[PDB]
């Protein structure tokens, strides 16, 4: 009873112990806590990397090597932080894909707060990749920051204002380090408002049917299920860190930055390849930059495109096929994103980009309406 | 050993939480010594020639 | 009594041949079952220890 | 009519010791707890290391 | 945040539960689990698989085509 | 380029062995608690 | 009217079994998404239909937890699926549209 | 705060002194183990390595 | 979302169009003022300095 009355523990009790939760939430509901585990992992590893990092352009590259060579277990902390960022995006896309399949977006405040969390984590990881100051770090900063130049009539001012100069330089790296430090703490705060709005309604479940008739307490059922999932997250992370720490990185990033020469085979991190592919399928400068932004911001429109009288796709075969056509289409854009801009990849990437927006805007809402008519309602 | 092994472990060590914790902290102590000892002996057997401590005899001084 | 956790409770020790039911039974409002269970078990553990 | 209620058979779920209706559960009370609490203690040891 | 005792209305439903120290944690793990995996796979294979099969064929063709185009042809 | 090579491989071996222990034990703790629910039986007896 | 009607109904029965909510003992109206119109219609259900709706959903969630389905004998037959909620929901919608039409003048 | 000086309170302390003694062994062994305290561990038989 | 098309809703919009027009002047002047927008401020008489 003292868990319930103390002003501080009552918040913990009503969120992790006595919280009524559905009895049937699958493994796809584990990624919520794993996103928090990832956020806490990145803060700890990242904080210990800032104790031995310098944001000077002339020593930023060398300070990272100093970590991986001379700092006691500095390398393992370093590669946990890098691979932890990739694990962060694995969990994000599964968390999002879970909500799309099972209709969890109908929690508008929770969903929309979610879209904000996705964008800030994207901004955080982009700036993080600029810090080691390799070749891909510099030219990654060059390409993505120049996207603002597409904004008419103020673009170059926004770009040069952000750069602190006429190009990416020492002033740009020092501030990206300050942003990369602080932005995770804002994310943690926004993640609490994410959970605040969620608890108003409680969780959805795989059936999309209300579960108030069958609820179980979060403890001990989902404390131990979340503990098991965390051990599997650590397994996935430590396999990368301890057996393949460079598999997800680019070798050119181990050469210091050089503003005078760009590598020929630009390849971003795997978690940006699908959207990189969308942008270059449009040769117009402003058009391709808007398509990039809309490929992510379209998530805010998914609640308005829900046509089915059922919430979850568990009982919607036609929507299921279109859902998996979107995953395979996103897998195609990721593949095209990792290949050079040449025949036939240019045309494949154009067709996949059209299919991506065609599925979300046209096909999937029409499938939900066909399904309603098939059930005669 | 007429009583079950797991049965005698429970009555003596697991019934009280205090002795249930003492068996864990004492177990982690003896587990750490034996696990690192056996793990290192396996990593060294696969790599018997390759390691430095397998070549330190050449360089006496 | 002070917190109005129940309308009644009773402890019992029902005996049979070589077995029995040792425990308690209570009657309460639907928002008080958890507190009665908590206080009940706390007293069992308190007397054990 | 509430006396028409019988608890269903759990025989295809019960542990081996507790399947005999004519045998006390006190017999295997000691062993069953130790088996499950042994698994917990080992897990803490691995986490501890 | 909602709380137990205020969720919804339920009548005439009986639930029988067994203590976890009284039953197996892995009852018929393979003798019953493997048949259930096959049932669930069959029920969803036609919804999930054809999209990724379509990706695999487009992936291999696009890579094969890109390789042949980079090789020169006699004048 | 990778002086930590040998030490990382030794750690990788220890990580695999501990996971091979902890994964089935933690899995067993999950099923132990959940068994209360997985074997629960329901019956509906409305008045007529 | 058997020729063209039964082919449409044949495709609906195909989809009904493909949807698979009958495999958990559910009926169509048990799966509808609860918006404000649906909460009111459920509120208006008589005692027996409400209690039946509760137990079927409870039985399906229990199955979904165990990743199981009912035996094939106990599946909800397409011809026996009763749209017990539709008439209440139709009235609730008709009442809301009346309010909205009065709110326009 | 003199109210805790009485026969009941000294019977209560006597019931909990075996438990608190053991939680001191948990913390002592836990501190020695977590810090690799050479001053104490040189005396343990098998640990010496 | 057709329910907002009616005589009352178009009387309501007509009552609030003078207010929304003025809040556009507040934001427009506020944007020009906060950014020192030379494109517009060159035309204002006394501001020219
Ligand atoms: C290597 C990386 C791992 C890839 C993960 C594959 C995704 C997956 O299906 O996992 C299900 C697994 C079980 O989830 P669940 O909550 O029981 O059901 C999820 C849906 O309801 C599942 O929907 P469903 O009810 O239609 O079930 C689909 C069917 C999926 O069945 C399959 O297609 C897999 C069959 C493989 C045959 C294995 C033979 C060897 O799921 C299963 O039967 C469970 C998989 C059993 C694995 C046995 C491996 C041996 O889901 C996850 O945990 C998500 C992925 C976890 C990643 C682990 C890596 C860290
Ligand atoms: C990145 C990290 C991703 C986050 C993952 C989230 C973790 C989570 O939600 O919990 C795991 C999620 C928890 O679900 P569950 O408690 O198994 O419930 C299953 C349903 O009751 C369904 O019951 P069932 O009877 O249909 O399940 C059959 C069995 C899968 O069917 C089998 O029995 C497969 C056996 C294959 C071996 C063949 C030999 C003959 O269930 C599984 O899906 C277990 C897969 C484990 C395969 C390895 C077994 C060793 O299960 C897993 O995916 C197991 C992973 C844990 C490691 C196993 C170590 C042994
Ligand atoms: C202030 C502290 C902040 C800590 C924040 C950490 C964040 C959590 C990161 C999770 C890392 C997973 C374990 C890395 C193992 C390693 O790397 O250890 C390498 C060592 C060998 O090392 P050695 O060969 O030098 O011999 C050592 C000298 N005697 O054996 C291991 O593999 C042990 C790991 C076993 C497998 C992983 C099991 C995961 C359990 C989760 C426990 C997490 C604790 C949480 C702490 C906050
Ligand atoms: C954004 C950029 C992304 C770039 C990376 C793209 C790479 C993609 C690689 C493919 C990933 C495949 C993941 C594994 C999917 C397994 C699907 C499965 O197991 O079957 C379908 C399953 C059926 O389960 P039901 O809940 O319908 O009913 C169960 C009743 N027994 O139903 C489900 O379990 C569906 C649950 C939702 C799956 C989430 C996958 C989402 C993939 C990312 C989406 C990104 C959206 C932006
Ligand atoms: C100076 C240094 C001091 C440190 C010294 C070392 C101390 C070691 C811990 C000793 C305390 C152990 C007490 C304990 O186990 O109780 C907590 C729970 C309950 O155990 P349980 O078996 O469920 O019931 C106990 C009943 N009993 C006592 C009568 C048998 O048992 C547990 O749940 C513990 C095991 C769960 C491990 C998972 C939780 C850790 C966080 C997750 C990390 C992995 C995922 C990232
Ligand atoms: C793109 C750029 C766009 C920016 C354009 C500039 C916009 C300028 C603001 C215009 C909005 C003014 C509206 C307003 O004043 O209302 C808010 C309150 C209420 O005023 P009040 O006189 O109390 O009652 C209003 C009644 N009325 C309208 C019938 C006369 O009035 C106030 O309280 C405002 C004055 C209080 C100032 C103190 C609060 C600021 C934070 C404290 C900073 C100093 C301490 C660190
Ligand atoms: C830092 C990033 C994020 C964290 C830490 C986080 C965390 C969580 C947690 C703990 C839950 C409850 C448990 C669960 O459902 O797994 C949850 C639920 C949810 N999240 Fe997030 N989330 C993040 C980002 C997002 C994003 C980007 C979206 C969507 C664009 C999103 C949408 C949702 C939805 C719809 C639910 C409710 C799911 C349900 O009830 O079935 N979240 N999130
Ligand atoms: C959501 C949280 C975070 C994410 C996703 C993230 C992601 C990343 C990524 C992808 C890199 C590039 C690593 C590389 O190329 O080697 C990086 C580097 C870095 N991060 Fe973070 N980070 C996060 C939080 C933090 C925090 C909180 C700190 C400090 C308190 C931090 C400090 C650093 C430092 C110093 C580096 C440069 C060293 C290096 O390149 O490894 N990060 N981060
Ligand atoms: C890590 C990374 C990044 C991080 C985050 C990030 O967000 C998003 C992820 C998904 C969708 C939208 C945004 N998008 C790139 O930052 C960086 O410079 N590159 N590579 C690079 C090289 C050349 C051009 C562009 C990018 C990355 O891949
Ligand atoms: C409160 C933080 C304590 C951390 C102190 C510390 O760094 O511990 C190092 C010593 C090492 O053991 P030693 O035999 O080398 O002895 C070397 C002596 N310098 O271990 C200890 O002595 C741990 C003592 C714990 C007391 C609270
Ligand atoms: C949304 C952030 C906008 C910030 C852009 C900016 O840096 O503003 C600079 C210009 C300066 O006015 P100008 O006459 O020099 O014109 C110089 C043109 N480069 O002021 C503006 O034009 C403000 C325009 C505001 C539109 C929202
Ligand atoms: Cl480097």
């Amino acid at each position: 009873n003292i868990r319930k009355s103390h002003p501080l523990m009552k918040i913990v009790n009503n969120a992790f112990i006595d919280l009524p939760a559905p009895s049937n939430i699958s493994s796809w509901w584990n990624f919520g806590s794993l996103l928090g585990i990832c956020l806490i992992l990145q803060i700890l590893t990242g904080l210990f990397l800032a104790m031995h990092y310098t944001s000077d352009t002339t020593t930023a590259f060398s300070s990272v090597t100093h970590i991986c060579r001379d700092v006691n277990y500095g390398w393992i902390i370093r590669y946990m932080h890098a691979n932890g960022a990739s694990m962060f995006f694995i969990c994000l896309y599964m968390h999002v894909g879970r909500g799309l399949y099972y209709g969890s977006y109908t929690f508008l405040e929770t969903w929309n707060i979610g879209v904000i969390l996705l964008l800030t984590v994207m901004a955080t990881a982009f700036m993080g990749y600029v810090l080691p100051w390799g070749q891909m770090s510099f030219w990654g900063a060059t390409v993505i920051t120049n996207l603002l130049s597409a904004i008419p009539y103020i673009g170059t001012n926004l770009v040069e204002w952000i750069w602190g100069g006429f190009s990416v330089d020492k002033a740009t790296l020092t501030r990206f380090f300050a942003f990369h430090f602080i932005l995770p703490f804002i994310i943690m705060a926004i993640a609490m408002v994410h959970l605040l709005f969620l608890h108003e309604t409680g969780s959805n479940n795989p059936t999309g049917i209300s579960s108030d008739v069958d609820k179980i307490p979060f403890h001990p059922y989902y404390t131990i299920k979340d503990i098991l999932g965390a051990l599997l997250l650590i397994l996935a992370l430590m396999l990368l860190v301890l057996f393949a720490p460079d598999l997800l990185g680019d070798p050119d990033n181990y050469t210091p930055a050089n503003p005078l020469n760009t590598p020929p085979h630009i390849k971003p991190e795997w978690y940006f390849l699908f959207a990189y592919a969308i942008l270059r399928s449009i040769p117009n400068k402003l058009g391709g930059v808007l398509a990039l932004a809309f490929s992510i911001l379209i998530l805010a429109l998914i609640p308005l495109l829900h046509t089915s009288k059922q919430r979850s796709m568990m009982f919607r075969p036609l929507s299921q096929c279109l859902f998996w056509a979107l995953v395979a289409d996103l897998l195609t854009l990721t593949w095209i994103g990792g290949q050079p801009v040449e025949h036939p990849y240019i045309t494949i990437g154009q067709l996949a980009s059209v299919l991506y927006f065609l599925l979300i805007l046209v096909l999937m809402p029409t499938a939900g309406t066909i399904e309603n008519k098939l059930l005669k309602w | 050993v007429a009583p079950t092994l797991t049965a005698r472990l429970y009555s003596l060590l697991f019934r009280r939480t205090s002795t249930f914790a003492l068996t864990i902290v004492v177990g982690a102590l003896f587990f750490e010594r034996a696990f690192d000892q056996g793990a290192d002996a396996i990593y060294e057997h696969i790599n018997e020639g390759k390691l430095w401590k397998h070549i330190k005899h050449k360089y006496e001084n | 009594a002070t917190n109005k956790l129940c309308q009644s409770f009773q402890t019992f020790n029902i005996c049979y041949a070589d077995t029995g039911l040792l425990g308690a039974h209570f009657v309460c409002d639907h928002m008080s079952i958890d507190d009665m269970m908590f206080v009940l078990q706390g007293q069992w553990m308190r007397l054990c220890t | 009519s509430h006396t028409d209620i019988k608890v269903p058979d759990f025989s295809d779920y019960r542990r081996p010791e507790v399947l005999d209706s004519t045998k006390s559960s006190k017999e295997s009370s000691e062993a069953r707890k130790g088996f499950s609490y042994l698994v917990t203690a080992t897990t803490t040891v691995g986490v501890a290391y | 945040g909602r709380q137990f005792g205020h969720l919804t209305r339920v009548r005439h439903v009986i639930t029988y539960s067994l203590s976890p120290f009284e039953q197996r944690a892995f009852p018929h793990y393979f003798s019953k689990g493997i048949p259930n995996v096959l049932r669930r796979t069959r029920a969803c294979i036609l919804r999930v698989a054809p999209p990724f099969v379509a990706f695999y064929l487009v992936y291999t063709w696009g890579t094969q085509e890109f390789e042949k185009s980079k090789r020169k042809n006699p004048a | 380029a990778e002086p930590e090579h040998d030490h990382r491989k030794r750690m990788g071996l220890k990580m695999l062995l501990m996971m091979g222990l902890l994964l089935p034990l933690v899995y067993a703790m999950k099923r132990h608690k959940w068994s209360v629910l997985k074997s629960r039986k329901l019956a509906y007896r409305p008045p007529k | 009217v058997s020729a063209s009607s039964r082919w449409l109904e044949g495709i609906r029965k195909w989809y009904y079994n493909a949807a698979g909510f009958n495999k958990l003992g559910l009926m169509r109206d048990d799966t509808i998404h609860e918006n404000d119109d649906v909460k009111e219609a459920i509120r208006r259900l008589p005692e027996n239909l409400y209690n039946d709706r509760v137990f079927r959903i409870k039985r399906a969630l229990d199955l979904s937890m165990r990743q199981q389905i009912l035996p094939k004998e106990q599946w909800t037959k397409y011809e026996e699926d009763k749209s017990y909620l539709e008439p209440y929901l139709k009235e609730v919608i008709r009442e809301r549209k009346e309010r909205e039409e009065w709110a326009k003048k | 705060l003199t109210r805790f000086l009485g026969p009941r309170y000294r019977q209560l302390a006597r019931n909990w002194v075996p438990t608190a003694s053991l939680w001191g062994a948990v913390g002592a062994v836990g501190l020695v183990w977590a810090t690799d305290w050479r001053l104490i561990l040189d005396w343990v038989p098998y640990i010496n390595g």
